[PDB]
RNA sequence: AGGGGGACGGUUACCACGGAGUGAUUCAUGACUGGGGUGAAGUCGUAACAAGGUAGCCGUAGGGGAACCUGCGGCUGGAU
RNA sequence: UGGUGGGGUAAAGGCCUACCAAGGCGACGAUCCGUAACUGGUCUGAGAGGAUGAUCAGUCACACUGGAACUGAGACACGGUCCAGACUCCUACGGGAGGCAGCAGUGGGGAAUAUUGGACAAUGGGCGAAAGCCUGAUCCAGCCAUGCCGCGUGUCUUUAAGUUGGGAGGAAGGGCAGUAAGUUAAUACCUUGCUGUUUUGACGUUACCAACAGAAUAAGCACCGGCUAACUUCGUGCCAGCAGCCGCGGUAAUACGAAGGGUGCAAGCGUUAAUCGGAAUUACUGGGCGUAAAGCGCGCGUAGGUGGUUCAGCAAGUUGGAUGUGAAAUCCCCGGGCUCAACCUGGGAACUGCAUCCAAAACUACUGAGCUAGAGUACGGUAGAGGGUGGUGGAAUUUCCUGGAAGGAACACCAGUGGCGAAGGCGACCACCUGGACUGAUACUGACACUGAGGUGCGAAAGCGUGGGGAGCAAACAGGAUUAGAUACCCUGGUAGUCCACGCCGUAAACGAUGUCGACUAGCCGUUGGGAUCCUUGAGAUCUUAGUGGCGCAGCUAACGCGAUAAGUCGACCGCCUGGGGAGUACGGCCGCAAGGUUAAAACUCAAAUGAAUUGACGGGGGCCCGCACA
RNA sequence: GAGAAGGUGCGCCGGCUAGGGUGAAGGAUUUACUCCGUAAGCUCUGGCUGGUCGAAGAUACCAGGCCGCUGCGACUGUUU
């Protein structure tokens, strides 16, 4: 620790790995999903959300959650990919964005409109 | 083993500051001797006291404030390892100035105040403050 | 006449690409496996926390469905 | 890698060559491996820095892929040739051709990026006597809120926008036909530079000025539980959902869906992503390590880092000035301009840098002579479970048998907060060959120094080697009693093992969970070895040291507590740490006969695990006490 | 393992060159069933360089085929 050792040794500054494995620098990343189904909360939670999977255009398999209230992502869809890790939902780090390609938008929504996908 | 002259002298003698007593002797060379005629003349100690014997030794006089003595802290700054030897454009002002930072030089062993106005600069030896 | 000197020749070294044999070193994949993580926890259980109902723990051999026991040297992070 | 002879390049040179020699590179990281044009700079930053190379400018590099020369001043040539390969294309099957990382543009990939534009009028170039001729470089236009500025959507003005009328600046000159000049052998004449006039040439065709009709053509977004002072209800009911951290929703919901209002700042508002920051969260500035993560188990010591002491010298580091630069741009101030701001420049400032030069000598290295403190030895004297070899023992206990005979093993007391060894470690008695320190001084050495990655030995016991022994116990077990069960503690039994010789493993709760070394800052009480002081009979005080302990201030510490044996003040160096899991684990290397050990990762996953301390509770925790609780 | 696998050279004629063994024209004396070493002669094995002929140079006879997974038996051996 001592500047002989640092000239011996310099400190090495250690990285911090990312938290996508997915979105390689890259704002957005689109996929196809291979399978929608409903996930269970957390323990001192409960509820029943719906989530999705995913193989990307980089060929990763990793899970979606689609975060409308409401969705006619028919199992083939071209969904969009942002990041975020939704906290009560285990192992999970994406979001589907909605209004992007084949993402319908969610009924009303009639505050919040650039969030879950509405027209003006 | 001992590795620094004047560190073991600057050492010595603030251990002693919180302590109860008046006379350091400790056995000395003209190092630890041109540092010591110079706080002297800032009013710190008096009397540095070259023994002028087969191993000679100092024997500084430092005075006392009534209660906490006149030199809080000598700290060191060039020690042997890494010897900051700085320029004269980046003399240390250690407590805005109140501390006289004794730089050595060629024409002399010196505070920084005739450091500047007579433009050397070198070891930064201590804060005296 | 021809000579000198050139040109196409002849073949000699050099070498890219290609070939062959045998290895290295990396990347993806692989029936089937072995632990790991997170869950939800059904289960034999009670293993630790009090002297946790046999004091714990560490090394190591050794042994046993498991959360686990003896020995030899070891430590109190051991208390009346 | 050098050496010479030659050969060769525009030019030095194993560049090419023959032969001579055995050199060269590298722990300051060679070679291999992965990665990437580099820089001025850029972005976050107090700065140090960290990240970073899109427009802009310098250098480099490439032209389907590879090899190769040619011509030329200049190439191993992007719209050259040759050869080879991959691909593609026209064929009338004879033979041919092509290379968009040039400007458009097309697929195709992707989250994602533009027009098959106008003209050489400006600036260049490329040829030309000149005229000019070409240029997808350029000047400049569509397309895109993509930034960066300004500006507008009204408080009875008309800005923008639109209609009309106006209106600079981008033009330097060219043609010409005189006019004067100076090379002229002959200003005869050409050719040229000058002068004044005439003729003409603008891609963007306008900016910009001034009229006109009339508010006609203009606002959106996200949130409102907290620490953001934007903060009723209605629907929904642990549903549906939101969210960055807490959390919210389980029936009056400020946390979730609307309405109803505000607020953030505005043609943008938000959230996905990446960078730095706060982050002292890799701490040079500027952190750690007894118990939270972290001292190898400790040595000998290689490079190295640093090095007691004095004079003199050197001028490598250090210090000042001198000069060339550190390109321009960018930035930083003062400005000038667009009506203002961006933007644009002018001036400087800045560019902490680099070598050269002279001047300096306090300190460091180096050089030389020294100095005795550090460190070592010549001289005994004890202290000492140092350690090893061989023996001699004793009681139990154990095993026999008529109290003896027989052999294994650890040695009650002496035993000690005692010694000894770097450490691990180590006690019956006895010799025998051998260690290092202490101390009493007396002699001499002249820093010979400490520390030390690698490197190298040496390290408790269960082990498993390769051979033996044999008591007790006991790993391995069989039952006995016990429980739902013992596979357990208890009960009856015993091989491996400890022992020995050589050898291997190199493990640890190797622990004082405290690296080695030196220096210094109040003490006090035992205790170990010397020695000297001491009225001295020691029953012993004091002093002096080198160990081993207690308690305590100064001191530090998160606290517990350390406290001259520091966990203080410091100094040199070394090992080690970066949230908890994964994990001291996989894979690769090394060692081992095996068990395994040593070096040592990420993928994933969680917002916490941990440290000391305090209140409460609990305890088959102790100790007192109370009550028919016990008779 | 291993002769793993795979590869190269190979005839004859010259040119140049490095030795080794034997030997003695005569000299040392132990004047002889001996040492030193002449020399040639004879003989053995190289190294570098050309040249040359044919489809082919271990030209004939002679003279291993090799490699990758596996079962069983360890191995040499023995047997109807």
């Amino acid at each position: 620790a001592t500047i002989n050792q640092l000239v011996r040794k310099p400190r090495k500054r250690m990285v911090d790995k990312s938290d996508v494995p997915a979105l390689q620098n890259c704002p957005q990343r689109r996929g196809v999903c291979t399978r929608v189904y409903t996930t269970t909360p957390k323990k001192p939670n409960s509820a029943l959300r719906k989530v999705c999977r995913v193989r990307l255009t980089n060929g990763f398999e990793v899970s979606s959650y689609i975060g409308g209230e409401g969705h006619n992502l028919q199992e083939h869809s071209v969904v969009l990919i942002r990041g975020g890790r939704v906290k009560d939902l285990p192992g999970v780090r994406y979001h589907t964005v909605r209004g992007s390609l084949d993402t319908s938008g969610v009924k009303d929504r009639k505050q919040g409109r650039s969030k879950y996908g509405a027209k003006r | 083993s001992m590795q620094d002259p004047l560190a073991d002298m600057l050492t010595r003698i603030r251990n002693a500051q919180m302590a109860e007593k008046t006379v350091v002797s400790m056995p000395s060379s003209k190092l630890k001797a041109a540092v010591a005629k110079v706080l002297k003349d800032e009013g710190y100690i008096a009397d540095f006291q070259i023994s002028s014997e087969v191993k000679p030794q100092l024997s500084i006089e430092l005075k006392y404030f009534e209660g906490k003595p006149v030199i809080e802290e000598v700290k060191r700054i060039s020690r042997p390892g890494l010897r900051q030897y700085k320029s004269v454009e980046q003399l240390p002002a250690v407590r805005g100035g109140l501390g006289v930072s004794i730089v050595s030089t060629n024409k002399g062993v010196m505070t920084d105040r005739a450091a500047r106005a007579a433009g050397v600069g070198g070891e930064v030896l201590c804060t005296v403050f």
